[PDB]
């Protein structure tokens, strides 16, 4: 048994910040 | 390398060697960077996998663009995009007659734009000297060498002292007081700049005790209001002396008072109140800004 | 763009590692978090599916090569991050060190030496199951 | 009066067990110090010269009782000191326990159980040649 | 045990059992306490060790004494000077007639003592409680059970909140807060002194929360003046309610002028400003003192 | 070779601090 989100969609998943 | 026609050896280090070479996509003129790869761990060195993982992101006009990476056994391979000199070969060049205003301006501004965009994307140069900014024949200045620089996005992560060039060293590391930031690169610049004016090194120290005085000769020895937490530090001793800070007008004569202005926030003691790469460029001092071609005759 | 869909059996295979009563002592060596804190396990997780780990390919050394990389790039202490070496390569590091070293640049490579993980992803990593132990590994003192 | 005289081959033979490349690494390992500081290590030294330890006896096991001992006695947190086991016992730590405080009993009945050391003994056991590196392990936060 | 002939069973915990034994040194009546081993681990326990160890260099009148250490392949004995019974024994008799003034001041005065004793020899008792505290028929008071007892002279060594009954449990480590010291034993005294005079437990808590009121119900809750650090805490909460502080002639009616004055200084909010052992003996209540032999009777 | 202190007396060996 594992309590994990199903599907993640990461908008930044590569590349550095921004501020 | 192999695709690759080494013309001519440039730059040369710990890092390794810089060549101007050739390619098969035409004459594609570039400068590959051979990396001198550990005797005894036989590893790539941190300072490689900094520059190659930042560059690998970093796509800015304004910032030394890297066209491929070759990873072999023994070796390591950096192309870049060729650059005619140094910003240090030009100071040198120009060492008599002198480099213009407009094109001091210039550099400056196109420095400072590079600097923002890293900043922005939470990027340290960490090592900003003129040998380490490239210039080429059509009036454009580029960062360079980013291997002391790293990513301070990432919170509670460890910095070390060991980072830049005592001459453009940040006094907040001279210091030795941890919690440093974009203003370490900010005083780097305003060494930079002093230097293009006035021909020579703004703080030519000989060790890291005479560095700190060569900035109180001229910036004076900070009080506990311009610098709030001057004397609380690690590296402190109350045998320093104190003196008096001389005017801006005596420090760089050709500059202008806007110019003064600028490199005075630049120079500043506390780095919670130095300028930011984005408030510089906002300054009344590039309101007349143009890009202006290099000298360069036979 | 720079996106990445990441499923419930990427997480699960991933937390899989820290079954391992060799990781777990790992972990718990680590008391002020120097070398494997929340945003460094962020970031092995990240290299992992950079380097498109397989489910065989989700090993104990291959975490602790990911983990070194993520040490490489974001610890500016070069010494604290020594301390992996004797829990992958045994009681015999001090000369099987630099064959570490290799994997660390083989690994480097198959990422495409796209090494720079940032705060946002990490945040962005650590909130598809925030509850996780992991996750609650925080520093203080850099 | 409770004296004893310590010799220079007392105090020679006690940092011979730092020579030894496991105890160096068992050192590096604890960085914030909570396990085996200056003080802790004054105090395995004390326990070693009230044992009557012979040159024989100045064993790495030897050295990692003494540390347990005086880790029970000075520390409330319970859980930061079985780190101990896994350096002596090797990886099989997770049973061979029980036995290793058999041992730390077998120590501390050889010592007449006067476990107890003072400040004063340790700044005193500190002096005799405070120039030592295991000296220079300091603590800030308990 | 074996030279031990086993009278009676008296006490018994998790520790393990305590007993009422003779000996080969004639009819030395004795207290025999019988350590539980660990199931597991099979090992002395932690409390054993800083017990024995402690008892091994404590030499006073009024600290229970430590006579002999029997230790086996799986057994722990321990040795000690039998005394008839505990304050808590004492208490319950004399419950409704009650403890007389001049014995409540006797046995208070001897119990300081003995807390002086440890707290200039850096020890720290952590367990002050009536049934851990023994009387015998010639009028003399002991600081019993050091199971829960620790050496405080050594610097940065960790300290736990897990320590003493609510009831007597200290508001620095009722509010977790870290650096507790001698002050957490004046505390429970202080509760104990009290618990003599009014026949009855002076804070009876349910909980830790319930405790925490039970003493801003008597003593009020405190301002960032009475306790300087109050609010700033670990465990603190805004949502914590503002009591008023009834006077100590309400709280205890039996004890005089001089007796209220030391039992609000024991029972002093901040830790820095609680009263000391050695300052409490000194205190002019102790002036018309004398040690009377306690009640006895068929 | 080794430079430690060659005889050294310590006045307080077994027992508790004083304050
Ligand atoms: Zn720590
Ligand atoms: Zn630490």
């Amino acid at each position: 048994e594992s309590w994990i989100r199903e599907q993640t969609t990461v908008d930044h998943f590569w590349g550095l910040d921004d501020d | 390398s192999e695709n690759f026609q080494k013309v001519e050896k440039i730059g040369e280090g710990t890092y390794g060697v810089v060549y101007k070479a050739r390619n098969k996509l035409t004459g594609e003129v570039v400068a590959l960077k051979k990396i001198r790869l550990d005797t005894e761990t036989e590893g790539v060195p941190s300072t490689a996998i900094r520059e190659i993982s930042l560059l690998k992101e970093l796509n800015h006009p304004n910032i030394v663009k890297l066209l491929d990476v070759i990873h072999t056994e023994n070796k390591l391979y950096l192309v870049f995009e060729f650059l005619h000199q140094d910003l240090k070969k030009f100071m040198d060049a120009s060492a008599l007659t002198g480099i213009p205003l407009p094109l001091i301006k210039s550099y400056l501004f196109q420095l400072l734009q590079g600097l923002a965009f890293c900043h922005s994307h939470r990027v340290l140069h960490r090592d900003l000297k003129p040998q380490n900014l490239l210039i080429n024949t059509e009036g454009a200045i580029k960062l360079a060498d980013f291997g002391l620089a790293r990513a301070f996005g990432v919170p509670v992560r460890t910095y070390t002292h060991e980072v830049v060039t005592l001459w453009y060293r940040a006094p907040e590391i001279l210091l030795g007081c941890k919690y440093y930031s974009t203003a370490v690169d900010i005083w780097s610049l305003g060494c930079i700049f002093a230097e293009m004016v006035t021909r020579r090194a703004l703080f030519p120290g000989d060790s890291e005790i005479d560095q700190l005085f060569r900035i109180f000769r001229t910036l004076g020895t900070p009080d506990e209001v311009v610098w709030p937490g001057v004397t609380s530090m690690p590296d402190y001793k109350p045998s320093f002396p104190k003196w008096a800070r001389q005017d801006f007008s005596k420090v760089v004569p050709p500059l202008d008072e806007d110019g003064r202005s600028l490199l005075s926030q630049m120079l500043h003691y506390d780095p919670n109140k130095r300028i930011s790469a984005k408030a510089a460029l906002a300054h009344p001092f590039f309101q007349d800004v143009t890009k202006p071609v290099p000298h360069l005759r036979l | 763009g720079p996106c990445l869909v990441i499923q419930r059996q990427d997480m699960t295979a991933f937390f899989k590692l820290f079954d391992d009563d060799l990781i777990q002592d790992f972990l718990w060596m680590d008391c002020c978090c120097k070398i494997a804190d929340k945003y460094l396990l962020a970031m092995t997780f990240v290299y992992f599916k950079r380097a498109k780990f397989t489910i065989s390919e989700h090993t104990r050394i291959n975490f602790f090569i990911a983990l070194y990389l993520a040490n490489t790039v974001e610890e500016d202490e070069e010494e604290t991050k020594y301390e992996i070496f004797p829990w992958a390569l045994g009681k015999n590091w001090r000369k099987l060190f630099p064959n570490f070293l290799k994997l660390r640049d083989q690994l480097w490579d198959r990422i495409d030496y796209r090494a720079i993980v940032s705060r946002r992803c990490c945040e962005e990593v650590m909130a598809i199951a925030p509850t996780h132990y992991i996750w609650q590994r925080e520093r203080s003192v850099h």
